[PDB]
RNA sequence: AGGGAACCCACU
């Protein structure tokens, strides 16, 4: 489950760049690794890299 | 931030009355005089003068709160007399004594200055 | 002597010069009250401080 | 429309 934005609010900061919660960065890591792992299945790859 | 202005202790606010009179209903012939923007100076002299009056049964004063500028004077007299009368006569006596004292101080100053 | 009445005080009073300090803690830097002001983003409870 | 964390000093 991905919590709503109110659980991990992103605050408009002095620098115009928006600020992201810790949970959002962790979810970004999870999505990246999930997508990479999905790529290494639709096209076969060494069981070592999958592990 | 919450400091009262210094003039607040002696200047009457708009609509505020200098003196109010109420009856003390516990006992007969007793009145409470509330005076605004006065302190121990007047209260003490008035009370002491009232205690000099043989027809006054009770006289006392108090400042209910030092951060407020009110005095309460309670006066009880004999039934043949009135607390209003006693209060008025006490002020008259105090004024007379002060006038005499001022005259005599003037005379003493003149004597001292001449020699 | 009592200032209000001018009467002497029955007990005599210990009095003299003593070095006193004014500390930095002043009430006007501490007094605070709130009635529905700003709230935190994450929980919607009143801010701290 | 407005942040946050960390640390330090201090008060009862």
């Amino acid at each position: 489950p991905v919590p709503p934005l109110s659980v991990r609010p992103a605050v408009v900061m002095q620098g115009s760049a928006r600020n992201q919660d810790d949970l959002t960065h962790k979810l970004a890591d999870i999505v990246k690794i999930n997508n990479q792992l999905r790529r290494n299945e639709q096209n076969g790859a060494a069981a070592h890299v999958i592990a | 931030m919450n400091a009262p202005p210094a003039f607040e202790s002696f200047l009457l606010f708009e609509g505020e009355k200098k003196i109010t009179i109420n009856k003390d209903t516990k006992v007969p012939n007793a009145c409470l005089f509330t005076i605004n923007k006065e302190d121990h100076t007047l209260g003490n002299i008035i009370k002491s003068q009232l205690l000099k009056d043989p027809q006054v049964l009770f006289a006392g004063y108090k400042v209910p709160h030092p951060l407020e500028h009110k005095i309460i004077i309670r006066v009880q007299t004999t039934p043949d007399y009135s607390p209003q009368e006693a209060f008025t006569n006490a002020i008259t006596d105090l004024i007379s004594e002060l006038s005499l004292l001022e005259e005599r101080f003037r005379v003493a100053i003149k004597d001292k200055q001449e020699g | 002597y009592n200032g209000f009445t001018g009467r002497k005080i029955t007990s005599q009073i210990f009095i003299g010069p003593t070095y006193y300090q004014r500390l930095k803690h002043m009430v006007d830097d501490k007094i605070h009250s709130r009635a529905r002001g700003p709230i935190q983003i994450l929980n919607r409870q009143p801010m701290e401080g």
